[PDB]
């Protein structure tokens, strides 16, 4: 249910700008987790949290033309399937 | 004055455990922060009202206008029978409050 | 066991709402700490023995050794500060109190 | 018989005022100290913040050089005793 349409907004060579509909208000969580590595995997992933009431956050730090996997995670999976999306920078 | 506050603690804990059971485990920011928000507010009233009242007084007090208030609020819009003896006991902590209050 | 946990949680109450009558308005820290932690155990515990016993017979006897433990408990650190006609107000409202959760 | 006590300044500086007091015994602790500090000559209201009751020291900054400021720490209620106040010339 929620986390729901997770999309790149903005999108620099080494930044992904990205957002997601937090829900509505009764359904608002206190935070999302987004974790953002490299479509392979030859290293982990990295990741970082939100708080529930913000629908957007940004992705720094990445490599030029390198394809990323984008999550979004709920606080538990009892508000849905973390919702997940790719993006070549 | 201070059987004022003390309801509105009680009003504000009944509000605080109600929403708690809204809410997941404080996961929904919304009624979550209206939990922190109702306890932080009834355990400042709870200890403003207490300097005038004794300790056990307001104890009483509370644990009866609590489930007074939570089995009214509970029969008042979410679900209803449970073991209802009839509202004798409802009718039995009024009475101790009376004779305890002003 | 799932039975002792309740008790504890009670006495843990007992012992934080004793000790929120030393915060001064949670104004004086070790009382203000000790309340806030108090509180932290009888939650954890009691939210253990919801898992086993059911709500209404762990929360009548929490009301009445409750209503027991501090009231006895404000009697030796302190006494009373304004008795009004009846202590048997606050027995009667433990009575109504077991019999719109036990009845 | 009153708190807070030993109200000094340690370190110095034209523009910031580290500072520390006397929180007194482990009973007489508070959970927040408000502390004001304004200038000495009086021609404007006073500056003031909390800072936690478990924290002797209190960092001041944005101050201008060479004035006299006067700095006074208060208790969460005027109970604990007459708060304390000192100057000192930046
Ligand atoms: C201190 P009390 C409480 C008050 C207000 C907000 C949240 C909690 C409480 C309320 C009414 C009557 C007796 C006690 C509590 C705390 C932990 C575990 C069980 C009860």
């Amino acid at each position: 249910s929620v986390p729901t349409k997770l999309e790149v907004v903005a999108a620099t060579p080494t930044s992904l700008l990205i957002s997601w509909d937090a829900g509505h208000w009764w359904e608002w969580v206190t935070y999302y987790r987004i974790t953002y590595g490299e479509t392979g995997g030859n290293s982990p992933v990295q990741e970082f949290t939100v708080p529930g009431y913000s629908s957007t956050a940004t992705i720094s730090g990445l490599k030029p033309g390198v394809d990323y996997t984008i999550t979004v995670y709920a606080p538990t999976s009892d508000y849905g399937s973390p919702i997940s999306i790719n993006y070549r920078t | 004055n201070p059987y004022i506050y003390l309801g509105g603690a009680i009003l504000a804990e009944v509000i605080g455990t109600t929403l708690m059971k809204f809410s997941n485990g404080f996961t929904r920011l919304i009624p979550s922060m209206g939990t922190i928000i109702c306890y932080c507010a009834s355990f400042w009233l709870l200890a403003q009202t207490l300097a005038y009242i004794p300790t056990g007084i307001a104890y009483a007090i509370w644990s009866g206008v609590g489930i007074v208030l939570i089995s009214l609020l509970s029969w008042g819009f979410f679900g209803q029978r449970l073991d209802l003896p009839a509202i004798i006991g409802m009718m039995l902590i009024c009475a101790g409050v009376l004779i305890i209050n002003l």
